[PDB]
RNA sequence: AGCCAGGAUGUUGGCUUAGAAGCAGCCAUCAUUUAAAGAAAGCGUAAUAGCUCACUGGUCGAGUCGGCCUGCGCGGAAGA
């Protein structure tokens, strides 16, 4: 995925999840719309 | 084969053959056991399980009892398989439609019978590479397959045809007549001619009339084989395939044969090569070793060509596939010894004016006295369009003014000709390109022909930059048929290219793709054609009208000599 | 015996009965070969549109024949040969874009009132209407 | 743009164009093609009439509070996107005879063309005299 | 929020005219046809199909939606 220090929705399907206190974007579109810390 | 691997089915591949090819098969052996645990066959005639053994290589087998694991559905193919075979005569069904099986020796020489006229095929089971099933298969090819008497006779052409030209029968009686099936390359005699005798005997030293060529063979050394290895053999009898050596003219599909034979044999037909490569010897001159070997493998392959197009120097290579291309390739480096690398195509680009027109001149002080002569011409240019006529080079004859002498009034456009007939702009023949002396000067007491050209060359150089002309680069009408799957992938594929394309049009087994794409364009297209559709398409191009592009590469090829 | 299920829009309106060759090989789903292509078209595509935009449907049905209750005289037809200039948009904002005059809108509406209709025989002339005048320019009358 | 106050005003604006015309009808939302429920209302539009309003606000609270004023069985919740087309002259005229034969065909569903009856009370469509 | 579904047949656009496709370039062109028609949403975008820009009708019983200011926190944050 990717670690940017800055985490943004990418598309209209990103999520902003916080597991674990880490900030993530998950998109069940496109698969590079994966990001890790906020 | 392969039954010895997961994902084996020899059920399902059955209705493979049926759904796919179009075939209708008869089952002739099931399978015992699954992929791993495959033990042997079933026969649906001995109704056995020739369950192989495992410490001998398949040499050793056993006919078993038929286990409980398959005997059910044997009995279902079994029943499937009498029924068919038992299609070949009412004489058989009215006793299997009496409710009584055949005999089984009247199922297997039906069976010999439905596979001559192709009705049936008999699918056989096995794993060579588990030393098992293959000895089956050779039984079935005694049982099923035709010996060379067991259809009607060879066919022939004669004398231009004929009611019966030949109708051959297969025997040791009969006149001599044989096929090249194939010529292959020996270095040490240089040649290798396979040949089925159809119906005769031929011997060490025989003559033989190439019906097709119009000419005399002498067969030196026949010999059989077992691949390379080869024996001599002094005679060969009809039905027999055999290698001979001493034969310098028969192209394969070429029929040998005693005198008064027939002409043609149907092997008249081959594919076309689809990719073209170019090649050069490390050495620049190594090209005619080169270019023997080429030819020398052309012979061989009718399907790999070599044509050296004149246009550019360079030698091309054609052939059937991108492996085959360099199996031709690394066998030049292997035998007939040379080192070549391969490249791309040149381009046969041309030109032509757009619209402009002037009243374009040019002119030599040729008299400075004592010369004695001059020659100056006023032209007029203009293009046609881009494909109106056959003859490109056009042109009209006006001048009225500064008459050129008339013995060559008309002899002043073909010399004119060598501008037009190649490289004004960037090396590249001109198309379509019209040229009009309307006026010029002269002086009728010898006007120096060779040095009057200088005003027509001056004329020429001149009148192209003021008359715009362009570039226009081949590009071809190719058709393509695919399976109605990839038709998105060709055709993005083809728009990734500077291809446009012609017709909406889908087939029945497939679809069929029209589409105008450049030559200099397409370098190796078939490869990828197969990897975008899975091997299971063909195509072709037409050589269409040439069209014009915004090229990089027209200037470059030109700049590449500078001014 | 469906709509039309192959919508794929490469055919020159009108002029050539299913011009596929200007049009591309890029609509080739199709399945319509020489049966279909000279059976309805060819025999009723004169009073329309002779050398004038009349886009065709992709009709291709299982009833296994061609025929259909086809559309009326094409307003893309009528109103760039009723109209004199040819034009429409792309240039519809710096010169002429076609004529569309009041004359051509009742044309239009007594000739294509038959089988491309809408919610009224007036609608589809206020359709036409449209047609001519969202060209970019129209004939002032 | 169906607000409370567009509501309260447009409940009366379509009360009002069937309680002064004939009946009107309602057509569900399941299957419209192509041609046949675009091209039908399209029909619908053009012999029906030009005033027939095939849009539905047709909200069950919305109904009882300004069609009910009079033929109040439209309150009851109607589980229907109205395509309400009414008829010029007289009663059950051609776009009352379109909705109930498209209730059955050349069309997803017409909801069973109930319509308004001013007498509520008839099963049978008004076809009462003989002739 | 969750649920019953509906977008052209003047319209390869009248189109940079060989369309670039009822959703390539493209100008712009509700284009009545409406619980809906954009000549442009992710699928094939060069193209169907079957999920469908948009939009709403039908359901369904108490809150919902986004911003702006602010406190205190969260990530950014790896060394012998
Ligand atoms: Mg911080
Ligand atoms: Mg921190
Ligand atoms: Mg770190
Ligand atoms: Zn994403």
């Amino acid at each position: 995925m990717k670690v940017r220090a800055s985490v943004k929705k990418l598309c209209r399907n990103c999520k902003i999840v916080k597991r674990d206190g880490v900030i993530r974007v998950i998109c069940s579109a496109e698969p590079k719309h994966k990001q890790r810390q906020g | 084969n392969k039954m010895d691997r997961m994902g084996a089915n020899f059920l399902k591949v059955v209705n493979q053959i049926k759904t796919r090819l179009g075939a209708n098969p008869v089952p002739l052996q099931l399978a015992i056991g699954a992929e791993e645990h495959f033990t042997g066959v079933v026969d649906l005639v001995k109704m056995k399980a020739i369950n192989w053994n495992d410490a001998d290589q398949g040499v050793t087998f056993e006919y078993e009892d038929i286990p409980a694991d398959m005997v059910e559905l044997a009995n279902e193919w079994h029943q499937n398989l009498i029924e068919s075979a038992a299609e070949a005569s009412e004489e058989l069904m009215e006793k299997y439609l009496g409710g009584e099986e055949l005999t089984e020796a009247e199922i297997k020489g039906a069976l010999r019978q439905r596979v001559l006229n192709n009705e049936i095929i008999l699918v056989t089971c096995g794993s060579a590479f588990k030393n098992k099933g293959v000895q089956a298969m050779l039984d079935a090819v005694i049982d099923y397959l035709p010996s060379p008497v067991d259809v009607p006779a060879i066919n022939g052409i004669l004398d231009d045809g004929k009611d019966t030209p030949a109708e051959r029968h297969a025997s040791d009686d009969e006149p001599f007549s044989a096929l090249a099936f194939k010529i292959a390359t020996d270095p040490f005699v240089g040649n290798l001619t396979f040949f089925r005798v159809y119906s005769g005997v031929v011997n060490s030293g025989d003559t033989v009339l190439n019906s097709v060529k119009a000419a005399r063979e002498r067969f030196g050394r026949i010999v059989q084989m077992h691949a390379n290895k080869r024996e001599e053999i002094k005679e060969v009898r009809a039905g027999d395939i055999a290698a001979a050596i001493g034969l310098k003219d028969v192209t394969t599909g070429d029929t040998l044969c005693d005198p008064d034979a027939p002409i043609i044999l149907e092997r008249m037909e081959f594919p076309e090569p689809v990719i073209s490569i170019a090649v050069e010897p490390k050495t620049k001159a190594d090209q005619e070793k080169m270019g023997l070997a080429l030819g020398r493998l052309a012979k061989e392959d009718p399907s790999f060509r070599v044509w050296t197009d004149e246009e550019s120097n360079q030698t091309i290579i054609a052939g059937m596939g991108e492996l085959h291309l360099d199996i031709i390739v690394d066998r030049m480096k292997r035998e007939f010894n040379v080192e070549a690398n391969v490249g791309k195509p040149q381009v046969a680009y041309r030109e032509t004016i757009r619209q402009k027109v002037t009243d374009v001149e040019g002119k030599h002080a040729k008299q400075s006295g004592g010369r004695g002569q001059y020659g100056h011409v006023v032209i007029d240019m203009y293009p046609l369009e881009p494909g109106s006529n056959p003859k490109g080079y056009e042109f009209i004859n006006d001048i009225k003014g500064g008459v050129i002498p008339g013995e060559y009034i008309p002899a002043v456009d073909k010399g004119i000709q060598e501008q037009l007939k190649a490289g004004p702009l960037a090396g590249y023949p001109v198309v379509d390109m019209g040229i009009r002396l309307h006026f010029g000067s002269y002086h009728d007491v010898d006007s120096s022909e060779l040095a009057f050209k200088l005003a027509a060359s001056i004329a020429f150089k001149e009148g192209f930059k003021k008359a715009k002309p362009v570039l226009l680069e081949p590009i071809m009408k190719v058709e393509v048929e695919t399976p109605e799957e990839n038709t998105g992938d060709v055709i993005g594929d083809l728009s990734r290219r500077r291809g446009m394309l012609k017709g909406q049009e889908s087939e029945v087994t497939g679809v069929k793709i029209h589409a105008e794409v450049p030559l200099s364009e397409m370098f190796g297209y078939a490869t990828q054609l197969r990897s975008l559709t899975k091997g299971r398409a063909s195509y072709t191009m037409e050589f269409l009208k040439y069209d014009e592009a915004p090229s990089n590469v027209a200037q470059a090829v030109i700049e590449a000599r500078g001014k | 015996a469906k709509k039309v299920q192959a919508y794929v829009k490469l055919q020159v309106a009108a002029g050539m009965a299913n011009p596929s060759p200007p049009v591309g090989p890029a609509l080739g789903q199709q399945g319509v070969n020489i049966m279909e292509f000279c059976k309805a078209f060819n025999a009723k595509t004169d009073s329309i549109e002779k050398g004038l935009p009349i886009p065709v449907v992709i009709t291709v049905y299982a009833d296994r024949s061609f025929t259909f209750v086809t559309k009326t005289p094409p307003a893309a037809v009528l109103l760039k040969k009723a109209a004199g200039i040819k034009s429409g948009s792309g240039k519809p904002n710096k010169d002429k874009v076609g004529k569309i005059s009041r004359a051509q809108l009742q044309e239009i509406a007594q000739t294509k009132a038959a089988d491309m209709t809408g919610a009224d025989i007036e609608a589809m002339t206020r359709s036409i209407e449209g047609t001519a005048r969202s060209m970019g320019l129209v004939v002032e009358d | 743009m169906a607000l409370n106050l567009q509501d309260k005003q447009a409940i009366v604006a379509e009360v009002s164009e069937v309680a002064k015309g004939a009946l009107s009808a309602v057509v569900a939302d399941s299957r419209g093609v192509t041609v046949d429920k675009m091209t039908e209302l399209r029909k619908a539009g053009r012999e029906a009439g030009v005033y027939m309003r095939v849009v539905r606000n047709t909200l069950l609270r919305r109904a009882v509070e300004g069609t009910p004023f009079e033929c109040l069985k439209d309150a009851f919740v109607g589980p229907t996107l109205i395509a309400y087309s009414m008829e010029h002259p007289g009663a059950a005229a051609r776009l009352f005879k379109e909705f109930a034969k498209a209730n059955a065909k050349f069309e997803v569903k017409a909801a069973a063309f109930e319509g308004e009856l001013i007498p509520a009370s008839q099963i049978d469509r008004l076809a009462t005299l003989p002739t």
